[PDB]
């Protein structure tokens, strides 16, 4: 309006008052809606977890096993180097 | 009956340690590459002097969740250390002290030798460690500097020559 | 109040205060700091997917070696069962 | 003279296939064990009539998608399949009509002997499956039925005789 009266204010105020309650309800929606979205991620976050550390676990055995072979076969090989000395 | 020389390649990830240690025993270029878990481990027999050694390469992993509980099982009986650095990365290059400190408080002789090893010389127009920065790094801590390409194997220093050159030095125990 | 008056608007002034610490701001706030959220959880199901196909690759070619290593005995085991028969 | 016999082990997942592969070819029970990721090979030499045998067990993957494109590497020249429920779980029972059109569809020979295979049998308490329903669906599969434990491996059919039972049946070719 150019002069705005009483009736202007009021269909302007139940308009507003619409669209708050909107809001809420689109604000409500998301207010825990992403609080289990957070679970979800804690929960593949933890199994991508699982996962690495059993495959890290077998790494190690395999380094593990691998360092012992090798000096398995140095101390081998010195007794032939030695044997051969008698 | 055949010597092992057990040889770490370590540094950050996306350097190129998988791709340099394959082309040293595979004679390839991988067809692809993932993050390492863990350590891979490429072995290669080679005729120095007359006598066959078996070179056996640990191509580690650079990311932290990757190495976890694992340095203890790299540096038990090493004989010899491969530092890497991305030549297109100067960050690769800035981590290098940090992997020396974890060397040096592992490494339980104080006669292993230790080598730098920039990669990926073949991305020039991409470089961001001027060689005679690494340079002063490598002479400062008592390394060779070797610039060298694991895609473009021939460039620069030959991706052969390193190891090769590295496995003779241990073969007889020479300076470098 | 038992009998609200005009000046009761002062109250009203409370309330355009206590709404616009939630009204509009923390809708569009909560909805780009969750859609972060659904960014990490992708990425860790991303994470997952590529550890498990990575996983289940790797045993999908040592059962394929595991399979031509039998083949291999199974052929030297016919073949001397051939040269018996002779 | 050493040859192989390859038997891929089948079930739901949790019926207890690395337990019992394990009881079998380390002679213990697993100090604990996760979902199977694939398969996990177990071999056992064992000697019958003088000759020497490789029992390779193959434990296969339960989960669906730890078991995704790894079914025709179970079925390549499988020598036999041993199909595994839980007594104590129905619905591990319910499953074997599907396990075996899985078998009926990849196998590529019409002679490759199959089992029967309940564990968990010192669950005594909370078993399920009465053995006369999994006796009849055994029998009319042309299948033998073992009720067994990997955990306490001389209870009801013993563990060991159920391998080296069948080890037996395919080194003489017998029925
Ligand atoms: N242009 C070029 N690219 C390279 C070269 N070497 C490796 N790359 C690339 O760099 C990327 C990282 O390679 P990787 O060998 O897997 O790196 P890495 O050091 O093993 O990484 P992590 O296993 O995670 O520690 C890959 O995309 C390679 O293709 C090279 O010499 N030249
Ligand atoms: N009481 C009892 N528990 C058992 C026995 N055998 C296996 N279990 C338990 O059942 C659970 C599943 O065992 P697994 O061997 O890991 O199951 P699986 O069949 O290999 O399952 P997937 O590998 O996922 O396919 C574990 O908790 C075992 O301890 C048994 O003979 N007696
Ligand atoms: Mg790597
Ligand atoms: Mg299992």
């Amino acid at each position: 309006m150019l002069e705005t009266n009483c009736l202007d204010l009021r269909t302007k105020l139940q308009d507003l008052e619409v669209a708050n309650q909107t809001l809420k309800d689109e604000y409500d929606a998301l207010q825990i809606t992403f609080t289990a979205l957070e679970e979800k991620l804690r929960k593949t976050t933890e199994e991508n977890q699982e996962l690495v550390t059993r495959w890290m676990a077998e790494k190690a055995q395999e380094a593990n096993r691998l360092n012992a072979e090798n000096e398995k076969d140095s101390r081998r090989r010195q007794a032939r180097l030695q044997k051969e000395l008698a | 009956r055949s010597r092992i020389f057990k040889i770490i390649v370590i540094g950050d990830s996306n350097v190129g340690k998988t791709c340099l240690t394959y082309r040293f025993c595979a004679g390839r270029f991988p067809d692809r590459t993932e993050a390492t878990i863990g350590v891979d481990f490429r072995e290669r027999a080679v005729e120095i002097d007359g006598e066959r050694i078996k070179i056996q390469l640990w191509d580690t992993a650079g990311l932290e969740r990757f190495r976890k509980s694992m340095v203890q099982h790299y540096y038990r009986n090493v004989h010899a250390v491969v530092f890497v650095y991305d030549m297109t990365n100067m960050a690769s290059f800035h981590s290098l002290p940090s992997w020396i400190e974890e060397c040096k408080q592992h490494l339980l002789a104080n006669d292993i030798p230790r080598i730098l090893v920039g990669n990926k010389c073949d991305l020039r127009s991409a470089i961001q460690v001027p060689t005679d920065l690494a340079q002063k790094f490598a002479d400062t801590h008592s390394m060779p500097l070797f610039e060298t390409s694991a895609k473009n194997p021939n460039d620069n220093d030959h991706v052969e020559a390193i190891f090769m050159t590295l496995a003779h030095k241990l073969k007889s125990h020479k300076p470098l």
